[PDB]
């Protein structure tokens, strides 16, 4: 299992829809988390399961896919929203990591 | 909460024991996940403790660290041995299968 | 006449936390019909050679049944540890029997999503071999007390296997059958 983001960095407007995509060898059923970290601090569960949405972050995010590839979705963007994000197999040990996303406004 | 402490340098070939000290959570009753970070890099997994006791480590890096828990003091410690120079990079010490709560962080350089 | 063909095709599988278990005594067993079916995917035998189980016959033995995912089917067998060989069944380092698993995507295999289905997540302690739980109180997370509320620290100690249609091969339901010799 070789948890794979082909692209590793996209920009956009504020308010724009941006969107993320994670690919997975082999087969994760359902089996996805996507952490977000901002510079300097300590990263944060945003997303278990691909699914289903934590409490406190706004409803705004979404995520989505099956099989093979996941996608994490942006509806509205925020100017305090640069960070790096990633994408974690965590059905059995061992759980391997990605490479991350790092997002730029302008 | 969580803190971390014991963070600094190390002679290549030391040992060290990172402690995790919990608060408001019981570390004999949940999933304990312990993550190295190099400097600059992506996240990498290095181990995790079950509550029943069991263990598992990294494949790259089986065989030279321990995870361990004491319930006198409600902490979490791990003890590195044989180290080598790449070994270096910032670790974290989280909760994990029910609301992950990550802690502050220590840097461990050779 | 042995009982074999009743739980090897009754109507109804328990789940894994309440796993059932029946005792036969007093029959002629026929390993052989079991010993050529195909349907049978791992029919692995630990202890006692699968062949030499014919000419011998013994006093009491017994048989277990679950319903389990397509990874931990390897899972169960001696000095193994896992999310589900410690916490919902154990078996013991000296085992002499045999462990028949086969596939299952048409029986069981709901539309839309079964969620009957449910294994043991949370508990404090290793479990001793041939060990069953069926009680499902609040498991608690912090010294702060519970009293049979769901909240935060107060975790439900279950978890629903997600069986659907288009499942992958690995993730696809499968029954298993242990059989135990005294
Ligand atoms: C279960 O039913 C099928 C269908 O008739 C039959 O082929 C099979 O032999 C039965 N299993 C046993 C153990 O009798």
């Amino acid at each position: 299992i070789q948890m794979t983001q082909s692209q590793s960095s996209l920009s956009a407007s504020v308010g724009d829809r941006v969107t993320i995509t994670c690919q997975a060898s082999q087969d994760i059923n359902n089996f996805l988390n996507w952490y977000q970290q901002k510079p300097g601090k300590a990263p944060k569960l945003l997303i278990y399961d691909a699914s289903h949405l934590e409490t406190g972050v706004p409803s705004r995010f979404s995520g989505s896919g099956s099989g093979t590839n996941f996608t994490f979705t942006i509806s509205s963007l925020q100017p305090e929203d640069i960070a790096t994000y990633y994408c974690q197999h965590c059905d059995n040990p061992p759980y391997t990591f990605g490479q991350g996303t790092k997002l730029e406004i302008r | 909460q969580l803190v971390e402490s014991g963070g600094g340098l190390v002679q290549p070939g030391g040992s060290l024991r990172l402690s995790c000290a919990a608060s408001e959570i019981t570390v004999s009753s949940n999933y304990m996940n312990w993550v190295r970070q190099a400097p600059g890099k992506g996240l990498e997994w290095v181990s995790v403790i079950y509550p029943g006791g069991t263990t598992y480590y990294a494949e790259s890096v089986k065989g030279r660290f321990a995870i361990s828990r004491d319930n006198s003091k409600n902490t979490l410690y791990l003890q590195m041995n044989s180290l080598r120079p790449e070994d270096t990079a910032v670790y974290y010490c989280a909760r994990v299968m029910r609301h992950e709560i990550w802690g502050q962080g220590t840097l461990v350089t050779v | 006449l042995c009982p074999f063909g009743e739980v090897f095709n009754a109507t109804r599988f328990a789940s894994v936390y309440a796993w059932n278990r029946k005792r036969i005594s007093n029959c002629v067993a026929d390993y052989s019909v079991l010993y050529n079916s195909a349907s049978f995917s791992t029919f692995k035998c630990y202890g006692v050679s699968p062949t030499k189980l014919n000419d011998l016959c013994f006093t009491n033995v017994y048989a277990d049944s679950f319903v389990i995912r397509g990874d931990e089917v390897r899972q169960i067998a001696p000095g193994q540890t896992g999310k589900i060989a410690d916490y919902n069944y154990k078996l013991p380092d000296d085992f002499t029997g045999c462990v028949i698993a086969w596939n299952s995507n048409n029986l069981d295999s709901k539309v839309g999503g079964n969620y009957n289905y449910l294994y043991r997540l949370f508990r404090k302690s290793n479990l001793k071999p041939f060990e069953r739980d069926i009680s499902t109180e609040i498991y608690q997370a912090g010294s702060t007390p519970c009293n049979g509320v769901e909240g935060f620290n107060c975790y439900f100690p279950l978890q629903s296997y997600g069986f659907q249609p288009t499942n992958g091969v690995g993730y696809q339901p499968y029954r298993v059958v242990v059989l135990s010799f005294e």
